[PDB]
């Protein structure tokens, strides 16, 4: 899932 | 001395790129101000690696062409590099140049702080390799940058598209090795070696983070989610 990596990716 | 415009303009930008995060002083002092304890340590250690994957992942954001890929092949290209990615900063950071500062002193810090000298021993031995290759700051942000533009990652659906992005890095390093280095130069073979090489440290680390205890402490969330737990 990385939910918190691809969080990271859009918007830092 | 070659290096074409084009080449030369790629370099400046990812030089530039390369150099403008950095490590807040706040984490880094960590290291000196405040004191040992292997949990404590393990507890810094951990704090900067959580760091130094959101430094990545911006220094990634603004690579030539990224945001031009496919959003599941950028995770991808993110978690099948923020490992390796570690690897040769740590390398970077280790050998060459001895500012008579703190880097010497994270060294201790990593012995003894929950991990095996059964690790560290081979670990610090390969930084040394990379260390006789005596590279540049310039080596080191290209080699990032192929590295987290590898069109071999397991989960990429569009592999031509990344290899478009990471050729012109490859023909930089490359025009670069000679230029630096042209005493030999096999050099270039070599450091693409190193490449393959902690592709398979990748490997190790995974195996020894589910023995690494220290107390009952967790990685941050980050971490647990990139480095996998
Ligand atoms: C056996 C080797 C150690 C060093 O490579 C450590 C990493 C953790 C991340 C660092 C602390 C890196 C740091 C985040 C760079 C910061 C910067 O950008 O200046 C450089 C030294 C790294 C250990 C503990 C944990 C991961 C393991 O694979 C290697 C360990």
């Amino acid at each position: 899932e990385n939910a918190l990596l691809r969080y990271l990716l859009d918007k830092d | 001395a070659e290096l074409t415009v084009d080449q030369q303009t790629l370099l400046d930008y990812i030089m530039d790129s390369y150099s403008k995060q950095r490590m807040p002083q706040e984490i880094t002092n960590k290291i000196l101000k405040e004191e040992f304890s292997a949990e404590e340590n393990f507890l810094i250690l951990t704090e900067m690696a959580t760091s130094h994957v959101q430094i990545l992942v911006e220094f990634t954001k603004r690579l030539p062409g990224f945001q031009t890929l496919d959003h599941e092949d950028q995770i991808a290209l993110l978690k099948g590099s923020a490992v390796e990615a570690m690897f040769l900063r740590s390398a970077e950071i280790f050998n060459k140049k001895l500012p008579a500062g703190h880097a010497d002193l994270l060294e201790e810090r990593i012995r003894k702080s929950g991990i095996s000298d059964e690790y560290i021993t081979p670990m610090f031995s390969f930084y040394k390799s990379v260390g006789e290759l005596k590279m540049t700051q310039e080596e080191y942000a290209l080699l990032t940058a192929i590295v987290i533009l590898s069109p071999d990652r397991q989960y990429i659906k569009d592999r031509e598209a990344v290899e478009k992005l990471q050729e012109p890095l490859l023909d930089v390093l490359q025009k670069l090795c000679k230029i630096y280095q042209p005493e030999n130069p096999q050099h270039f073979a070599c450091l693409l070696g190193r490449l393959t090489e902690l592709r398979t440290f990748n490997h190790h680390h995974a195996e020894m983070l589910m023995s690494w205890r220290v107390n009952d402490h967790k990685f941050t969330p980050l971490l647990c989610e990139i480095w996998d737990v």
